[PDB]
């Protein structure tokens, strides 16, 4: 639980500083091991972004389905009449 | 290897070791502190993506609901007889 | 016949859910 003294921001990165401003963090794993997973963890985050894009595509397909659902919706509005 | 060098003084080499050990702590700590936290933000994004996937599944269900409705129309033609 | 009427009512409920679904899509 040390103090970064802007140095923490200098190495960890300015943008992250938000949550860790608003230490006592794990260092049990080997830094070489941590560097390797962070390559892979960053890859996993990229995969998650790709998945979010896929979910948006799924939402667009759902919207096409909703436009066919639209004729049924017009019939329903007529029924509510 | 500097400890057993001929003209080397032990004090200086001990000082180098402290700086080295501290540098080890900092790099490993920065990578680990990012890894999990950035990955946790990615996981929250993934939960949003799963909610979007559930919405896509619901659109598929509405389409299959339409198929069920068509089957129901065929059945009505059938309590017509 | 009661089951057929109930199926018609379920279809009306699905149409109702249809409006909520359109709202969510918006």
């Amino acid at each position: 639980l040390v103090v970064t003294r802007a140095e923490w921001e200098k190495e960890l990165g300015t943008d992250l500083v938000k949550f860790l401003i608003e230490i006592y963090d794990d260092f049990s794993k080997g830094p070489k091991e941590l560097e390797s997973i962070n390559a892979s963890m960053k890859s996993d985050i990229e995969n998650v972004r790709q998945e979010v894009s896929s979910y948006k595509e799924k939402w667009l397909r759902d919207a096409e389905i909703f436009g066919k659902i639209t004729s049924i919706f017009k019939e329903e509005l007529l029924k509510r009449d | 290897e500097q400890y057993c060098a001929p003209d080397t003084d032990i004090r200086g080499v001990d000082a180098q070791i402290k700086n080295y050990l501290d540098q080890i702590k900092m790099a490993r700590a920065k990578f680990g502190l990012e890894n999990k936290y950035s990955l946790k933000e990615r996981l929250s994004t993934l939960t949003k993506e799963l909610n979007h996937w559930r919405k896509e599944w619901d659109d598929i269900e509405m389409l299959m609901f339409g198929d069920d409705a068509h089957s129901m129309k065929k059945m009505i033609q059938k309590i017509d007889s």
